[PDB]
RNA sequence: UUUUUUUU
RNA sequence: AGUCUUAAACACACCGCUCGUCACGUAACA
RNA sequence: UUUUU
RNA sequence: GCGAGAAGGGAAGUGUGUUUCAAAG
RNA sequence: UAAUACAGGGUUGAACUGUGGGUUAGUUUCAAUGCCCAAGGCAGAGCACUGGAUUGGAUACCCAGGGAACUGUGCUCCCAUUAAUAAGAAUC
RNA sequence: UCUUUGCCUGGAGGUUCGUACAGUUGUAGGUAAAAGGUAUGUUAGAGACU
RNA sequence: AGAGGCUUGAUAGUACUACCGUAAGUACAUAAUAUACAGUCCCAGCAGUAGCGGUUAAACUAUAGAAGAGUCGAGUAUUAUCCAUACAUACCAGGCGUAAAAAGCGUUCAUCCAU
RNA sequence: AGAUCAUCGAAUAUAACGG
RNA sequence: GGUACGAAGUCGAAACAAGGUAGUUGAUGGUGAACCAGUGGCUGAACAAAAA
RNA sequence: UUUUUU
RNA sequence: UUUUUUUUUUU
């Protein structure tokens, strides 16, 4: 009835989804795992070393570009590596006997099993910067919270139609730091709604 | 209480779908395989009939009043074609009375 | 006064934070330094996209500081076009130019930005034969070309010609 | 105002082609807005009564539900910021009576002026 | 509004309101105006045009389609396999064989019991109400009777199949407006839900929802009946609840206005001219149109170089370059060799050691 | 008394505007002009109901004062309040007369 | 509909139309809103329940402190109330006894001893936990229930190296007449920890 | 405070009571995970190793483990992706229109512009697998620089470098222009992969599948089995929950032995 | 490869 | 005697259903 | 309360 | 010399309160 | 409920009028039968009342006599309360 | 579809111009089914006929 | 069972703010039951509108009736209180045939309604 | 200084000034 | 005097269906208990019931 | 105290 | 449930 060969149509939205009797059918799905753990442990040591050696030449952003790592992911590698080494050199406790919540214990098992089947990743595979793309991220993505409407209705006419009312930013209160001392911390309360600045 | 809505659920508003529309959904849903005659009717869909009856209208019969005057002046029209069926005098298209009016 | 947490089988799984962000303005925004900053899709995650980071970066840079009626319209349009054209001496694409006529069009190109920044004329090369024609969007020519006074007059006619059919009074 | 509420009974018919309606100044303006949205095929003022045609599609009519909000005995008013809450996530048609004539609910929010909800077309709950 | 005494002594524009002198366009008023123009050109009517050649010269053509003696003289002279189960099943038994029985689901509602009086004692016969319908776009309710509860269930399901009706459901799984339903005391209000949230209803009636094919909805029963039993009235509520639903494709066709969703952009209204722009052109007639069409003098398209694309296998990821770091080259070499293996990589092994 | 959320609804705001006039002025019709330099002005007010969302009307008869005694019975006039008490009944002052009844 | 709103007096006609009364708390109305009220008994009789319920139910007319008399039921086996006895009543309706809409409270009342025989319901019968019953809840030692399966497993992988309790390693588990020893670390872990802790 | 539940206390799995049924008594049974659909991406070992030499030969992979850790490097996806590429770019392949119409069609099929990573499909400087040979798109090149460069380049790069194969094919692109060409021999080979169609084929492997009543029933249990959204949440204290598992360590084994004790003893004295 | 599966 | 039509407050279906005076006992408006 | 088997 | 009912429910129905404005002893 | 006198309502024709209205208390007429009071009588009917029937154990059923009640400008509306169970406007 | 008047909230119950005028459903001892009805059966000194 | 109060005849969908099939206390140890059985027998009782108790019913008493089958937990449970969960306290959001509800028929005052 | 619904107890209504 | 509930005895056959010779109602009269006689109104009324 | 095991 | 942080949408 209509021609639209693209991948952002109503029917093409959320491809490979159960629409019918297949919703109740059990299906296995891949297990997610953070990128900072899938990398080769060997490379983590190397990356940490560089960071700790010369932060100027080896910045947080430049270091992650060569190995293809995000600015946030590379930060955790140094932080997690530091603590592991600190307890070994100082002869405090072994990493295996370290106390940690159950959420991390299950994560460690997955990391070991991930490599035992496929293997560790020699180089990360992720983009440093994001990209505006059409994807389904939760139920709050395909909804307009400003006008609170799902279906947009407009008049059909060839002539220029009047534009819609643009929204205004929401003014909220914030706090800033002016003077900081060991025995006292002074702060300032900002009120954007005040006409007189002074 | 009971069917007290002249303008409401009393008057159904169910969409009328032909065979072309019904078959298109079943085949797509995967419930029934595509028959050999599915494409035959696709190129020549049937003509809509619901909208044709809307043009029907009722008109007033003017022969009831006009024929009264004709017989009054010339009441010798009932003799012709008297033994034939359909004619009553207590008329057929072929009757003189209908021809003149 | 609440601490949400899972209470079911799925007690350990990736739970990414989502920050819905609708369109900031429905009006058509131009490209900043040639980089488009228009919205492509409505689905936006918490992480700021590089395209949006450019618009917000430049926002903080802007400082807070800074008879008949028909006959009159044409009368003012001609006067304004002539006055503006004479200031440079003492938009549509498809403007061809010859190789040997580059100096003649170079001064005109650079002179339109001083009085009409909206002009976005382009340059198209062609076999060098002394030709200099300026075409419009609809495919109509507005200036056809066959001590220093002759050179100045040639450029004067071109500046006013484009403004005559572009200016709105 | 009373004659305005008498148009829903005539326009809300299934097995019919054209229905009459009492002539009124306010009623004429309402029909203009509905025709723009494609709800009424056409209308004609036949003197003391107005003849309005009915639109049908696949048997069923285009109009399926009519709700009268405003009544002669009272008056419903909503602020520009309150109409959005009422009307949200819907395809319905609300007739708004503003100072500058009569317009739909979509245009009322654009101007930000306080209108008056008269009637509802193709509205659910 | 507020026709008080004070308002009545101020809204009077004049002492007399001459309504008979008003100027309103009537039917006879316009008729007289046209007739006055004709100097001393009147109303006329036209009769239907009856032509015999319309059907006389066309009916003969239809005869050629059936003039054959083998198609004119004649007039005017139980099991189906179920491969994963493998057992005989009744096919017809008053049921359409065309419809697949391995794609539908049933949900038992209730099993009521009745009483019958006779000359000797009492006779009891069971009954059931089984709703059968595909969980994609179909729904149906059937009712029957039987001597025993087991037989009643089977008979009730039979009627549901034979009374299957289509629904008007959105492609996008998003309703327009909330529908409401009634029969006597009952109210069944269906509250829509956002896309990607799932269903939310009573656990008892949960299966029912699925059977309907409705996604992202909150179905609640507001007192199905306040007297007697509540199963019979409830049967008719479903029927006159889903008929009121309307999809985008319905409203847009009659509304002739923008009726698009938020995520997609102009999917149903956008109709590119695929029979005017992509029209075929041969090399034998192209030379004739070059001297007649406008010469190409424009600049608005840069990506205008494409032709018939032939499927070709490429590996952009594994492409050594002069700017890649030494570590990247090494890492890609090992990865490439693993995917090209056809002896170890494309194999499934249960145990870890070669047992 | 009205709640905080009841002071922002269109129904209450519209009623308020009708009642509210410059200098707390009022509109009413005279019903008694027997005593010298005295006229009783009957004013009509409005109120809003947050339960059924309906506005009613209730008359408010008050006494006024006239200098030239131009106003007569059945004549809509304008009144203005005052920050004192003059006479036993007099509580208002005339400004002008809008409509005049024949004799 | 909105037919009931017509008229300028809509604010005085609609609101005066009360739907119904308050079905809940309709029987217990003589308490003056108090949870409980004390009273004194002046009449003891046995009221026969209505048909088809047979048998006999013991009842007594208790005079409330507010100068009102109402019948009260005495649930539970036995009977101790007599003439001029103080008893605390509470809420509760009795279907078998017509009119009675109150119940007595055992224990807190005056001159009302504890029930005769009851173990299941403790709070209801205001019965305190007896010392004998409390001691029984602490005895938990029934783990030694070996079977033939354990015997075979023990003499396959746990008979070569196994330390006994007193002073010896090598034992004789293969003998049928002998009994396999118990675990000295896991068996009876909960009972051992509690007994060894209270001994201080 | 809120103590015990006041209601039906229906089970999480959604099963009925009665004899000859999983559940006997009414209860919640929150601890029973067996009834809940769960994946198995780990491995299980055997109870006894017959091998004399201690070795981990009893380790076996799980059925769900293969699909739990997939790898987007298998060979049988590129072939399918290549075929879909031709069918996806057909709207512009058969579009015999001007540059303006062709450019718009390609934009919708693949978003690409300034500051965005595009696939390079349709650009003048890109190699495509055309059905028949065709000349490059030399229309965008300047005419002034090419004309002046043709003389200084010399005969070496005027008739043997690029012009030797610039007119070997009958067909061409964007018309014909024998005067304007590229004397330099710069090969515009290589291409880029798409980010939309490639991600769809890769995820296709995660949805693959290998007196009776006419109409099959739909038990409630089925719904709750796979889906975890419609399942009632836990309310008991964690401490109690954890203690329940510890209790069963020594309790459970006793129940099994107590049952067989009576049956085994009965046969040894009567049977 | 750590008193890992394993549990006051 | 076997059917048809109509009525019915019964359907353990006319051995059905149901009402009133008087006699004894327990109580709230006294 | 006690505490590297 | 300065401060002190800092422990007040006895009065009132169109009142006590609320809202809109105003106040260079 | 034939004749005659007084004065209403409905249908149609002409003239005039040029928004005159729907509902209705602190309101006003009429209103079967029965009862008080009053006027009354000489016909046809009958409650109470000893006037000829009951029973298979109790009765007013079936005859006859029989002093209340049956025409009011009045006092006066209790009812199964006088032409359906809505006083108005719009869709044929 | 719209304007206005009037009326009801399961069934059910009350001490043993002045003897005038006005006015009235409601503060219980008690109860869990009163009731409209489509169809079947049965009864009928109630009508008809093999 | 680091530890006590309730239920143990049917009936009740057992709560909702992040996540919304994108995952293990996943496997061995480690699997069972209470509509088995004991006492009284229109009597003693239980209970929630409907009810059970006679010849023995998972409905009354009893858990050395078995390391109680379940829900809470250092509390649990009964009564009581209010705008008492759509018994819609009825604009949203109930009526005036038979069922609880339209004044015997009519002209007028005020208010509301109307072109 | 201006404006600013009254409700319960079943109910029982015309009152005060000058010839 | 009258009314509620429980048990249950004697004296009677009023309602159902034309047997009590139709039966509820407004106002009276009368009778150990069903209630009965007369007038008005209603059906919540049974049987019977036209050619020249 | 045993069994299993990158 | 963050070694050198009193910062951290930790999960």
């Amino acid at each position: 009835q209509n021609r639209f060969p693209v991948l952002n149509t109503a029917e093409n939205f959320r491809y490979w989804k159960d629409r019918g009797l297949d919703r109740l059918l059990p299906r296995v799905f891949p297990l997610k795992l953070p990128a900072h753990r899938r990398v080769d442990p060997l490379l983590r040591e190397y990356i940490f070393f560089l960071h700790s050696m010369d932060p100027a030449r080896f910045s947080i952003r430049k270091l992650g570009e060569r190995y293809g790592l995000k600015e946030r992911t590379v930060e955790l590698i140094c932080r997690e590596f530091s603590v592991a080494e600190f307890l070994r050199r100082t002869e405090l406790a072994t990493p295996y006997t370290r106390r940690v919540s159950r959420e991390k214990a299950v994560l460690r098992m997955k990391e070991a099993l991930f490599s035992l089947k496929l293997g560790y990743d020699q180089l990360g595979d992720e983009d440093l910067d994001e990209q505006e793309e059409h994807e389904f991220r939760g139920f709050r993505s395909t909804q307009d919270w400003i006008q609170r409407q799902n279906i947009e209705v407009e008049m059909m006419s060839a002539f220029p139609l009047p534009a819609k009312r643009n929204p205004l930013p929401k003014r909220v209160d914030v706090d800033v730091t002016v003077h900081n001392t060991p025995k006292l911390k002074v702060m300032n309360w900002i009120d954007p709604n005040d006409k007189v600045v002074f | 209480k009971g069917a007290v809505h002249y303008t409401g659920t009393n008057f159904r508003r169910v969409q009328r779908l032909d065979i072309v529309d019904r078959m298109r959904a079943l085949v797509a849903q995967g419930l029934v395989d595509a028959p050999l005659w599915l494409s035959a009717a696709e190129r020549a869909p049937p003509m809509e009939l619901s909208n044709l009856k809307l043009m029907d209208r009722k008109v007033h019969n003017k022969y009831l009043s006009l024929t009264q005057a004709v017989l009054k002046k010339y009441p010798n029209m009932r003799f012709q074609d008297c033994y034939v069926d359909g004619n009553d005098w207590s008329y057929r298209a072929d009757h003189p009375v209908m021809q003149f009016v | 006064a609440h601490n949400p947490l899972p209470r079911r089988y799925p007690l350990y799984k990736h739970r990414t934070l989502f920050l819905p962000l609708s369109l900031p303005s429905y009006s058509p925004q131009p490209a900043i330094s040639g980089v488009a900053v228009a919205p492509l899709t409505i689905t936006t995650n918490a992480a700021q996209l590089p395209r949006t980071l450019l618009l917000q970066s430049a926002v903080r840079q802007l400082r807070p500081l800074s008879s008949s009626w028909l006959a009159s319209l044409a009368t003012s349009l001609q006067d304004d076009a002539a006055q503006l054209a004479g200031q440079c001496f003492p938009g549509t694409f498809l403007a061809v130019y010859s190789s040997d006529e580059f100096p003649a069009i170079c001064v005109v190109r650079e002179a339109l930005g001083r009085v009409a920044p909206g002009v976005r004329l382009a340059l198209r090369q062609e076999a060098g034969e002394g030709l200099l024609k300026i075409f419009r969007d609809d495919g109509m020519a507005v200036f056809v070309k066959d001590t220093a006074l002759a050179k100045r007059e040639a450029g004067r006619a071109a500046v006013q010609s484009i403004l005559l059919a572009c200016g709105v009074a | 105002m009373q004659r305005a509420c008498e148009m829903v009974v005539s326009l809300l018919r299934v097995d019919a082609l054209s229905q009459r309606c009492p002539f009124h100044v306010l009623n004429v303006q309402i029909l203009d807005l509905l025709q723009r949205e494609g709800l009424i095929r056409g209308f004609k003022v036949d003197g003391t009564k107005i003849d309005i045609l009915l639109k049908h599609y696949k048997g069923a009519p285009v109009i399926r539900n009519i709700r009268v909000v405003s009544k002669p005995s009272r008056d419903i008013w909503l602020t520009p910021h309150e109409l959005k809450f009422r009307t949200r996530f819907n395809t319905g048609l609300w007739i708004m009576q503003t100072s500058c004539g009569v317009i739909s609910h979509r245009d009322c929010l654009r101007m930000g002026i306080g209108g008056k909800m008269l009637m509802a077309i193709n509205n659910g709950y | 509004l507020h026709n008080s005494h004070q308002a009545r002594v101020l809204r009077r524009r004049h002492v007399y309101r001459d309504k008979h002198l008003d100027h309103v366009p009537t039917e006879r008023a316009r008729q007289l105006a046209e007739q006055r123009s004709a100097f001393e050109p009147h109303l006329r009517v036209k009769l239907e045009k009856e032509k015999f050649l319309r059907d006389c010269m066309r009916e003969q053509e239809n005869l050629a389609a059936l003039f054959t003696e083998t198609e004119k003289e004649t007039l005017l002279g139980q099991t189906v396999y179920d491969a994963e189960k493998g057992m005989f099943v009744r096919e017809r038994e008053g049921v359409d064989p065309l419809i697949k029985l391995h794609e539908l689901r049933q949900t038992l509602l209730s099993v009521s019991r009745m009483m019958s009086m006779n000359k000797q004692g009492r006779v009891y016969y069971f009954r059931a109400i089984v709703a059968v319908g595909n969980g994609r776009g179909l729904f149906g309710i059937g009712i029957a009777f039987g001597p025993s509860p087991k037989e009643a269930r089977s008979n009730a399901a039979l009627a549901a199949i034979q009374n299957l009706d289509h629904i008007d459901f959105d492609v996008g799984r998003t309703l327009t407006t909330p529908v409401h339903g009634s029969e006597y005391s009952a109210h069944v209000k269906i509250v829509p839900r956002p896309l990607g949230k799932g269903l939310k209803s009573n656990l008892r009636y949960l299966p029912l929802l699925y059977l309907m094919g409705i996604d992202n909805c909150r179905v609640s029963f507001y007192g199905p009946s306040a007297s007697a039993r509540w199963f019979t009235r409830a049967k008719a509520l479903k029927r006159a609840l889903e008929q009121l639903q309307s999809r985008r494709t319905l409203a847009n066709a009659t509304g002739q206005k923008y009726d698009l969703l938020v995520a997609p952009g102009e999917h149903w209204m956008h109709w590119p001219d695929r029979w005017f722009r992509p029209i075929s052109t041969e090399y034998a007639r192209m030379l004739e149109r070059i001297k007649k069409k406008r010469p190409p003098s424009y600049r608005r398209g840069f990506r205008a170089a494409i032709d018939e694309v032939i499927p070709e296998e490429i590996r952009p990821e594994f492409t050594p370059y002069t700017w890649k770091s030494p570590l990247q080259k090494w890492a890609e070499e090992l990865k490439r060799k693993r995917l090209t293996s056809h002896n170890v990589y494309e194999t499934e092994v249960f145990l870890h050691p070669p047992a | 008394h009205y709640k905080t959320w009841q002071r922002n609804t269109a129904g209450y705001l519209r009623t308020f505007m009708r009642n509210k006039l410059p200098n707390n002025e009022m509109i009413g019709y005279v019903i008694n002009d027997k005593h010298p330099k005295s006229i009783r002005v009957a004013c009509d007010r409005f109120m809003y109901v947050m339960r059924y969302k309906k506005t009613f009307r209730y008359t408010k008869k008050v006494w006024a004062h006239d200098e030239e005694s131009e106003a007569r019975l059945g004549d809509v006039v304008r009144i203005q309040p005052l920050g004192y008490r003059i006479g036993p009944w007099k509580n208002y002052v005339l400004v002008r007369v809008l409509h005049k009844e024949p004799r | 509909s909105t037919r009931s709103i017509s008229g300028r007096l809509f604010y005085k006609r609609r609101p005066l139309q009360v739907p119904k009364l308050k079905p809940p708390n309709i029987r217990s109305k003589w308490l003056e809103g108090a949870p409980q009220k004390k009273g004194i008994c002046v009449k003891v009789r046995v009221q026969t329940p209505r048909k088809p319920n047979s048998g006999l139910r013991k009842v007594a007319r208790v005079r409330l402190s507010t100068g009102r008399t109402v019948l009260v039921y005495i649930p539970g086996i036995g009977h101790n109330l007599n003439v001029h006895s103080v008893v605390l009543v509470r809420g509760g309706r009795c279907k078998d006894v017509p009119g009675c809409n109150y119940k007595a409270v055992r224990g807190v009342a005056d001159l009302l001893p504890v029930k005769n025989r009851e173990r299941k319901r403790s709070k209801y019968g205001v019965k305190l936990s007896s010392e004998k019953k409390e001691w029984r809840l602490q005895r938990w030692n029934n783990k030694h229930l070996t079977i033939e399966k354990d015997r075979e497993l023990f003499n396959q992988f746990r008979w070569m190296t196994w330390r006994n309790e007193e002073g010896e390693m090598r034992t004789s588990p293969l003998a049928d007449d002998e009994e396999v020893p118990r675990h000295t670390q896991l068996f009876n872990r909960w009972y051992r920890l509690k007994m060894q802790r209270e001994g201080k | 405070p809120r103590g015990s539940h006041r209601g039906g206390v229906f089970p999480v799995s959604g099963l009925t009571w009665g004899m000859n049924r999983p559940y006997l008594k009414r209860g919640l049974y929150q601890h029973r995970r067996d009834h809940i659909f769960t994946p198995r991406w780990g491995t299980r070992t055997a109870n006894f190793n017959p091998s004399a030499l201690p070795d981990g030969s009893t380790r076996r992979w799980e059925n769900d483990a293969f699909k739990a850790w997939p790898l987007y490097g298998l060979p049988h996806h590129v072939k399918l992706y290549a075929v879909n590429e031709a069918r996806y770019l057909v709207p512009a392949a058969r579009c015999t229109a001007g540059p303006e119409i062709t450019q718009y069609i390609l934009n919708q099929l693949d978003p690409g512009g300034a500051g965005r990573n595009c696939s390079g499909i349709g650009r003048p400087d890109v190699r495509l697998p055309l059905a028949k040979p065709a000349a490059p798109s030399t229309t965008h090149l300047p005419r002034h620089l090419v004309q002046i460069a043709r003389h200084v380049m010399g005969e070496a790069g005027e008739k043997v470098r690029r012009k030797a194969l610039s007119f070997a094919s009958t067909l061409s692109d964007q018309g014909f222009s024998p005067d304007v060409f590229d004397p330099f021999g710069t090969p515009l080979s290589e291409r880029s992969r798409i980010k939309r169609l490639y991600n769809l084929v890769c995820e296709a492997d995660s949805w693959r599948v290998k007196k009776a009543a006419l109409v099959r029933d739909l038990p409630l249990a089925e719904i709750l089995y796979s889906r975890h959204t419609h399942r009632l949440q836990s309310r008991r204290h964690p401490f109690w929950i954890d203690m329940g598992y510890k209790k069963r360590i020594v309790r459970i084994p006793y129940l099994y032995r107590r049952r067989v004790a009576k049956e085994e003893a009965q046969e040894r004295e009567f049977g």
